[PDB]
C-alpha cells in the first residue's frame, strides 16, 4: 500500500540537451516517475522520467536544464508517479503552477494523494447532464445554455474581454448551495492574475475558490501539470465530497503553446502548425474529465477559455477543442469595436446539451422554438447586410428591410447587457420574443402555428 | 456609519471565531497525540528489508 | 524538414556502430 | 528450440514497450506486459527483442517487469450475451466491470470474460441435425433466443467439420456447457455456445453478391438524392458542429437494418452515455409486438479519455461482431463514429517506432488499413447448409481537421467508399439540418438501385434526376445574383430560384427532434417530391407556351393566386406518418396534385 524502502540517489548523469536529462546505471527505472534534482549550486528542481531504455532514464526537468552539471548534480528517484496532496482545505487558497502555496500559507495536510493523470470514467456509469445552469447572460441563457456537467469553451481572441465575462459567469452561476469554483491560470500576465484575484475577494467568493495561477514568467513545462492539478482537486471535491464544481481553465492557448515546445524538444511527429500528433488525446485527457456519475450527487463543469490566433477558428487550438467539447461560446472582435460588452457572435457558437436542458419542465415551452428563429433571423439579416453593401441601400426587397430592422435591434437589446446585470431565463425569453414581433406571423418558419398562438400575440 | 460599524465586525471574528478554532483543535491534538506517535515510531522501527520484485 | 532530420538522426546512429 | 514462456521489458516510451528475452514470438501475438497484466500486441521484433503496442496506460511500468506470451492473436468471444451490452476496445463488458468493482473507473488490469458464464440460455437444436449426420464449417446447429427480437443462431466455427456424435437436448445452458461433439479422423472436438475468432482475420464466406436492396436511413436527402444500399460503404466527413453524430443516431434508431453495432472510436463520453439512455425507451414493431431498439444494438465504446492504441482494437472488434451477426442471416449496419481518430492512433504509434511518415505525418500504410476495414462490408451469401444471406453496412464518419476535405484521411477514405455524405459548416451557421452539402456529395449506388426503383416506385428515377438539375442550376444563377443582381433574370430563372428555395426548406430540411420528421418513410419522400417537381413543371408550362404573344404569366401572379397552394406545398413535412395512415397521407398528396391542376 505504502512505499517503505529508502530512495536511491544517483550522481550518474551522462547526457543533457534541451530540457532532457539522461541518467545512466539507473536500477529498474519506472515510466512517468518523479525525480528530484539538486543542482551543484544547491537549488532543487523536479523532473519526470519520459522514456526508459535498459538502465537509462530520460528525465525532463520542470524548470529547465540551465546549470545542470554532468558530475556534480545529484538526482533522487522518488519511487512513485506524480501524486498531489489534495484536501478540502484546498478551497480558499491560491497556488502556483507546481504545487506550492503563494498566499504566505502552509502546505496541504493531504486528506489523500491523488494521481494527477487521473483515470477515465466508465461510460456506462456516466449520466447525461440535465440541469441547466442559469448564468445570467442573455447570449448564453437564451441560445447557448450550459448544463450541469457540460464542457463548453469560450472561443476568444487577443484583447477581447474574455477575462471579464469569465468573472461575470462566476458570480451569476446558479440553477434555473454555491459552486465550488476551481480556477487555473496558465501563461497569464500580472494584471490578469490580479484581476481574477481581486474579483474573487470583492464578491466574497474566496471562501470556496481554489486559484491555481501560473504566470507568464513561470516555467513552460509547469504549464502542462497546471490543468492536471486543478482537475485532480476538482475530482476530489465533485466525486468524493459531493460538491458542484465550476472549473475555468483560462488561456488554453497558452497550455498548447507550452505543449508544442516540449514535443519539439523531444522531436515528436508534428501535426498541423507544429503541434504534436497527440494534441487531440492530450487535450481530451483534461476536457473529458467532466460530467457527473450515477453513484454521486456531485458534478464538475469545465469552461476552458482560449484565444484563437488571428481570429481563426481553423487554427489547431480552437479546431481540436470543438471536437472534444460540447459546443462553444464565440466572442467577436467586430462586436467589441461597437462597445457591446458581451461581444458574443452567436452564429459559430453552439451548445450541444441545450436541447435536453430546456423545455416544459426545465424552463418553459417556447424556449426551443424562439432560439431557432432568433438564430435564423440573425443569419438571414447578415446575408442581407452582405448584399446591401454590394447592391445598394435602396435596391432591396421590402421584406429585406425587416432583417436590417432585426439586427440593429438584436445586438444592442438582446446580447448587450452590462457587466453586473443577471437576466433570468424568463427575462430573456420575454426580451427575445419582442424582436420577433417586428416580423409577420408566417415569416417565422421554424416556429409552428401551435406555440405561435400562445406567445406571439402579446 | 459604515466605518465605525466595521470595527465591531472585526472583534466578532478575529478573537471570537478564530481563537476558539485554535484551542478547539489544540484539545483534539492532545487527546490523540500519543496514539499517533506509537503508530508512527512503530513504522520507523519495523524495517522489513526486501529486494525489488524484478530481482 | 521532419523527414530529413529523421534521416540525419538515423545516419548518425549507423556511424556510431562503425567506430 | 526451448521457447522461454516469459519476457522482460527493456524500455517503455509512451504507448509502446520494448521487451527483451522474447525469442520465438510471432507478429500480432497477444502479450500481457506488467505486474497488472496490461494487454498488448507485438508489432515489431528485431532479433531477441520485440516491440509491443499496449492497449492500456503504461504509466508506472518498470524495466524488469514480466511479459508473458499467450501464443494467440487478439481475438473476440462470439456468442450469446452480446446484444444490449457495451464493451471497450478489447471487449471487456463495462456493465460487468462496474458491478464487479463497485466503482466508477476502469482499473486497467481487469481480466473480465467478455460473455458471462452464469447466465442460463435456452438452447434448442436445429431439429434436423441427428446424431451421425455430417456438419461442415459455418452451419446453424442451434437457435438461442437472446431477446424477443434476436434469435442468436449458434454456428460451427468456419475452420473445422465432422460428424455429430452428440448434440445437446433443449434446455437451459451456460456459455461453458458443451453442446456439440464431433469426430473427423477419430478425434473428439467439443463445442460450446461461444467461439473465439481473431479480429484481423476476415471471416470466411461462400460467395459475394451484388447489393440490391437500399438502406433507408429515414432522412429525406439521404434516401432520395444520395442513396446507400445495405452491404455498402459510406463516409460522412464534416467539421465540428455539423452533426456527424445526429445522422449516426438517426440511422441507428430508424433504419431497416436487423442489428446495429455502434463503435465510438475516440469520441465524446457523453455521446456513448446518451445512446444507452434514449434507446431502451424507443421501440420498434416487427411482428405486431413492440420491443426496444437496445435489444438489437451492441456498443463498442472507446472514448478519447481512454487509451490510444485501443482505438484500433475497437474498430476491429466492432467489425468482427458485425461479421458474426452477418453469418446468421441478419442485415448488420456498423457505425464507426470516427475513423479519423483511428488514423491519429496509427500516427502516434508510428511516431514512437520512428517510422518514416507519409503526407501530414500519417504512416505510409494508412490507406491499407482503411482498405482492409471497408472491404469487409458487403451483402454476401453465408457459409453453411441452411443457405442464408447476410449483409454489413459500414457508415464511418471522418473528422477532417479544420473542415478541410483535402486531408490524407479523407482523401484515402474517398478512394475506397462508394457513398459520400459531405456535411457543410455554412449549412450549420444557419440551422439547416441535415447539413448534407448536395453539390459535393455523391452516391455510386445508382446503377444497382434503378432495378429496385423500377419495380416499386417507378416514378422516382426522373424525379431525383430533375431535382438534381434544379438544385445545380440554382447554384449557377445564385453566383449571378451576388454579382450582377436579381433584376437581370429571366422568367425561366426566377421560377428556378424559388422552387429550389422550396426544395431546400421543405424537402431537404428535416428536424429530427420533431415527431413528424424523426422518420420519413419512402412513400412520403416520393410523395412530397412528385408534387414539388410537377409544380415546377406546371409553372414552366405557364412561361414557354405563353412565350411572347399574349399578356403572359410573369410569375408574380402565381405567388398571388396560389398563396395557399404554396402553403399546401411547404407544409407537407407536417403530414405525420406515425399517427397518420399511409393511405391517408398519400391521398392528401394526390389531392394537392388536384388543387394545382385546378389553380394553374
Ligand atoms: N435535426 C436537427 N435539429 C436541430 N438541431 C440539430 C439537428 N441535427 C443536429 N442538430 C444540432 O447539431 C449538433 C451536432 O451534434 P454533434 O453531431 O455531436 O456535433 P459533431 O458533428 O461534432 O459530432 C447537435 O448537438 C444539435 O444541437
Ligand atoms: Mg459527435
Amino acid at each position: 500500500n505504502y512505499l517503505s524502502q529508502p530512495r536511491l540517489t544517483y550522481k550518474t548523469v551522462s547526457g543533457v540537451n534541451g530540457p532532457l536529462v539522461i541518467l545512466d546505471h539507473v536500477k529498474f527505472p519506472r515510466y512517468a516517475e518523479i525525480v528530484h534534482l539538486t543542482l551543484p549550486d544547491g537549488t532543487k528542481r523536479s523532473g519526470q522520467v519520459l522514456e526508459v531504455s535498459g538502465s537509462k532514464a530520460v528525465v525532463q526537468v520542470f524548470e529547465g536544464t540551465s546549470g545542470i552539471d554532468a558530475k556534480k548534480t545529484s538526482c533522487e528517484f522518488t519511487g512513485d508517479i506524480l501524486r498531489t496532496p489534495v484536501s478540502e482545505d484546498m478551497l480558499g487558497r491560491v497556488f502556483n503552477g507546481s504545487g506550492k502555496p503563494i498566499d504566505r500559507g502552509p502546505v496541504v495536510l493531504a486528506e489523500d494523494f491523488l494521481d494527477i493523470m487521473g483515470q477515465p470514467i466508465n461510460p456506462q456509469c456516466r449520466i447525461y447532464p440535465e440541469e441547466m445552469i442559469q448564468t445570467g447572460i442573455s447570449a448564453i441563457d437564451g441560445m447557448n445554455s450550459i448544463a450541469r456537467g457540460q464542457k463548453i469553451p469560450i472561443f476568444s481572441a487577443a484583447g477581447l474581454p474574455h477575462n471579464e465575462i469569465a468573472a461575470q459567469i462566476c458570480r451569476q452561476a446558479g440553477l434555473v448551495e454555491n459552486f465550488a469554483i476551481v480556477f487555473a491560470a496558465m501563461g497569464v500576465n500580472m494584471e490578469t492574475a490580479r484581476f481574477f484575484k481581486s474579483d474573487f475577494e470583492e464578491n466574497g467568493s474566496m471562501d470556496n475558490v481554489c486559484l491555481f495561477l501560473n504566470l507568464a514568467n513561470d516555467p513552460t513545462i509547469e504549464r502542462i501539470i497546471t490543468p492536471r492539478l486543478a482537475l485532480t482537486t476538482a475530482e476530489f471535491l465533485a466525486y468524493q465530497c459531493e460538491k458542484h464544481v465550476l472549473v475555468i481553465l483560462t488561456d488554453m492557448s497558452s497550455y498548447a503553446e507550452a505543449l508544442r515546445e516540449v514535443s519539439a524538444a523531444r522531436e515528436e511527429v508534428p501535426g498541423r502548425r507544429g503541434f504534436p500528433g497527440y494534441m487531440y488525446t492530450d487535450l481530451a485527457t483534461i476536457y473529458e474529465r467532466a460530467g457527473r456519475v450515477e453513484g454521486r450527487n456531485g458534478s464538475i463543469t469545465q469552461i476552458p477559455i482560449l484565444t484563437m490566433p488571428n481570429d481563426d477558428i481553423t487554427h489547431p487550438i480552437p479546431d481540436l477543442t470543438g471536437y472534444i467539447t460540447e459546443g462553444q461560446i464565440y466572442v467577436d472582435r467586430q462586436l467589441h469595436n461597437r462597445q457591446i460588452y458581451p461581444p458574443i457572435n452567436v452564429l459559430p457558437s453552439l451548445s450541444r446539451l441545450m436541447k435536453s436542458a430546456i423545455g416544459e419542465g426545465m424552463t418553459r415551452k417556447d424556449h426551443a422554438d424562439v432560439s431557432n428563429q432568433l438564430y435564423a433571423c440573425y443569419a438571414i439579416g447578415k446575408d442581407v447586410q452582405a448584399m446591401k453593401a454590394v447592391v445598394g441601400e435602396e435596391a432591396l426587397t421590402s421584406d429585406d428591410l425587416l432583417y436590417l430592422e432585426f439586427l440593429q435591434k438584436f445586438e444592442r437589446n438582446f446580447i448587450a447587457q452590462g457587466p453586473y446585470e443577471n437576466r433570468t431565463v424568463y427575462e430573456t425569453l420575454d426580451i427575445g420574443w419582442q424582436l420577433l414581433r417586428i416580423f409577420p406571423k408566417e415569416m417565422l418558419k421554424r416556429i409552428p402555428q401551435s406555440t405561435l398562438s400562445e406567445f406571439y400575440p402579446r | 456609519q459604515a466605518a465605525m460599524g466595521s470595527q465591531g465586525n472585526l472583534s466578532a471574528e478575529v478573537e471570537q471565531a478564530t481563537r476558539r478554532q485554535v484551542q478547539g483543535m489544540q484539545s483534539s491534538q492532545q487527546r490523540n497525540r500519543e496514539r499517533v506517535l506509537a503508530q508512527l515510531l512503530g513504522m520507523v522501527c519495523d524495517v522489513r528489508p526486501q529486494v525489488h520484485p524484478n530481482y | 524538414f521532419y523527414r530529413l532530420k529523421k534521416i540525419q538522426e538515423k545516419k548518425k546512429i549507423l556511424k556510431e556502430k562503425s567506430d | 528450440d526451448k521457447e522461454s514462456t516469459f519476457g522482460y521489458v527493456h524500455g517503455v516510451s509512451g504507448p509502446v514497450v520494448t521487451a527483451c528475452d522474447m525469442a520465438g514470438a510471432a507478429m500480432y501475438e497477444l502479450v500481457r506486459v506488467g505486474h497488472s497484466e496490461l494487454v498488448g500486441e507485438i508489432i515489431r521484433l528485431e532479433g531477441d527483442m520485440a516491440t509491443i503496442q499496449v492497449y492500456e496506460e503504461t504509466s508506472g511500468v518498470s524495466v524488469g517487469d514480466p511479459v508473458l506470451r499467450t501464443g494467440k492473436p487478439l481475438s473476440v468471444e462470439l456468442g450469446p450475451g452480446i446484444m444490449g451490452a457495451i464493451f471497450d476496445g478489447i471487449q471487456r463488458p463495462l456493465s460487468d466491470i462496474s458491478s464487479q468493482t463497485q466503482s466508477i473507473y476502469i482499473p486497467r488490469g481487469v481480466n473480465v470474460s467478455a460473455l458471462s458464464r452464469d447466465v442460463k440460455w435456452d438452447f434448442t437444436p436445429c431439429k434436423n441435425l441427428r446424431v451421425g449426420s455430417h456438419i461442415t464449417g459455418g452451419d446453424i446447429y442451434g437457435i438461442v433466443n437472446e431477446n424477443s427480437l434476436i434469435k442468436h443462431k449458434i454456428m460451427l466455427p468456419p475452420r473445422n467439420r465432422g460428424t455429430v456424435t452428440y448434440i445437446a437436448p433443449p434446455g437451459n445452458y451456460d456459455t461453458s456447457d458443451v453442446v456439440l461433439e464431433l469426430e473427423f479422423e477419430g478425434i473428439k472436438e467439443k463445442f460450446s455456445m461461444v467461439q473465439v475468432w481473431p479480429v484481423r482475420q476476415v471471416r470466411p464466406v461462400t460467395e459475394k453478391l451484388p447489393a440490391n436492396h437500399p438502406l433507408l436511413t429515414g432522412q429525406r436527402v439521404l434516401d432520395a438524392l444520395f442513396p446507400c444500399v445495405q452491404g455498402g460503404t459510406t463516409a460522412i466527413p464534416g467539421a465540428f458542429g455539423c452533426g456527424k453524430t445526429v445522422i449516426s443516431q438517426s440511422l441507428s434508431k430508424y433504419s431497416n437494418s436487423d442489428v446495429i453495432i455502434y463503435v465510438g472510436c475516440g469520441e465524446r463520453g457523453n455521446e456513448m452515455s446518451e445512446v444507452l439512455r434514449d434507446f431502451p425507451e424507443l421501440t420498434m414493431e416487427v411482428d405486431g409486438k413492440v420491443e426496444s431498439i437496445m435489444k438489437r444494438t451492441a456498443l463498442v465504446a472507446n472514448t478519447s479519455n481512454m487509451p490510444v492504441a485501443a482505438r484500433e482494437a475497437s474498430i476491429y472488434t466492432g467489425i468482427t461482431l458485425s461479421e458474426y451477426f452477418r453469418d446468421m442471416g441478419y442485415h448488420v449496419s456498423m457505425m464507426a463514429d470516427s475513423t479519423s481518430r483511428w488514423a491519429e492512433a496509427l500516427r502516434e504509434i508510428s511516431g514512437r517506432l520512428a517510422e518514416m511518415p507519409a503526407d501530414s505525418g500519417y504512416p505510409a500504410y494508412l490507406g491499407a488499413r482503411l482498405a482492409s476495414f471497408y472491404e469487409r462490408a458487403g451483402r454476401v451469401k453465408c457459409l453453411g447448409n441452411p443457405e442464408r444471406e447476410g449483409s454489413v453496412s459500414i457508415v464511418g464518419a471522418v473528422s477532417p481537421p479544420g473542415g478541410d476535405f483535402s486531408d490524407p484521411v479523407t482523401s484515402a477514405t474517398l478512394g475506397i467508399v462508394q457513398v459520400f455524405w459531405g456535411l457543410d459548416k455554412k449549412l450549420a451557421q444557419r440551422k439547416h439540418f441535415p447539413s448534407v452539402n448536395w453539390l459535393i456529395s455523391y452516391s455510386k449506388y445508382m446503377r444497382a438501385l434503378d432495378e429496385y426503383y423500377d419495380k416499386h416506385f417507378t416514378e422516382f428515377v426522373p424525379l431525383r434526376t430533375k431535382a438534381k438539375e434544379i438544385l445545380q442550376e440554382e447554384e449557377d444563377l445564385a453566383e449571378i445574383v451576388q454579382l450582377v443582381g436579381k433584376a437581370s433574370l429571366a422568367e425561366t430563372d426566377k421560377i428556378t430560384l424559388e422552387v429550389a428555395k422550396l426544395i431546400k426548406d421543405d424537402f431537404l430540411q428535416q428536424n429530427g427532434y420533431t415527431p413528424y420528421d424523426r422518420f420519413c418513410p419512402f412513400y412520403k419522400t416520393v410523395g412530397m417530391l412528385s408534387n414539388m417537381i410537377a409544380f415546377y413543371d406546371m409553372a414552366r408550362r405557364a412561361v414557354e407556351t405563353t412565350a411572347q404573344s399574349d399578356n403572359k404569366i410573369t410569375w408574380s401572379i402565381i405567388r398571388e393566386h396560389m398563396g395557399e397552394i404554396l402553403y399546401k406545398l411547404s407544409s407537407m413535412k407536417f403530414k405525420d406518418p406515425v399517427k397518420d395512415g399511409e393511405a391517408k397521407i398519400k391521398a392528401d398528396y394526390a389531392q394537392l396534385l388536384e388543387d394545382m391542376q385546378n389553380a394553374f
